[PDB]
């Protein structure tokens, strides 16, 4: 349900 | 016949490069391998997650791995006359080591990142920030965390680092449960 995980902060 | 000697096979190239290649090879003075036989010397590959790939880099690793383009470029240098070096141009035409990756992080600090990213990219393979269902590895420092259940939930290869470091050292993209996180 997400296209990508983001890159950690 | 400059591939006097030479015995190829392939792996995850398309039938008709195949057949070019074979024949190619063959007009060059290579012998050609449809099988993964004990006399081939080198191994012309499109992509690392292929069994003859995989028993390569695992049992064969005297057997050089080749991109597609290695014969047609030779084959054509040697048709127009031009004098072949005694190599014939095969340390220009290794298959990238990482070619095809796409490799992901969690859980690691800085600056060991943008030393992985580096490495990632001198060999050949692509960086990815964030975590894709076109990722082939995650590299992670724990088996925890989003990007971590994402990679479960996508069947995407969870390695410890040591995947990256070994496969650079083996100019192979070596096969991830040897890697797997305790």
């Amino acid at each position: 349900g997400v296209m990508t995980v983001p890159n950690t902060p | 016949k400059p591939l006097k000697g030479f015995v190829i096979c392939c792996t995850s190239i398309d039938l008709k490069q195949r057949t070019e290649i074979s024949t190619k090879a063959t007009k060059l003075g290579a012998a050609y391998r449809s099988d993964f036989t004990k006399d081939v010397t080198h191994l012309i590959a499109g992509d690392f997650d292929t069994p003859k790939y995989k028993f390569a880099a695992k049992s064969r690793p005297d057997i050089k791995i080749m991109s597609s383009e290695w014969i047609p470029v030779l084959y054509e240098s040697w048709v127009q006359g031009e004098d072949l070096d005694d190599g014939l141009l095969v340390d220009k035409h290794f298959l990238p080591t990482l070619f095809k990756c796409r490799v992901c992080l969690t859980n690691i600090g800085q600056p060991e990142r943008s030393r992985i990213e580096n490495y990632v990219l001198k060999h050949g393979g692509t960086f990815c920030p964030d975590l894709t269902r076109d990722v082939t590895h995650l590299i992670a420092g724990t088996s925890s965390g989003r990007k971590y259940e994402y990679a479960l939930k996508w069947k995407i290869n969870v390695v410890c680092v040591e995947w990256l470091w070994q496969s650079i050292q083996r100019n192979a993209v070596l096969e991830p449960q040897y890697f797997q996180l305790d």
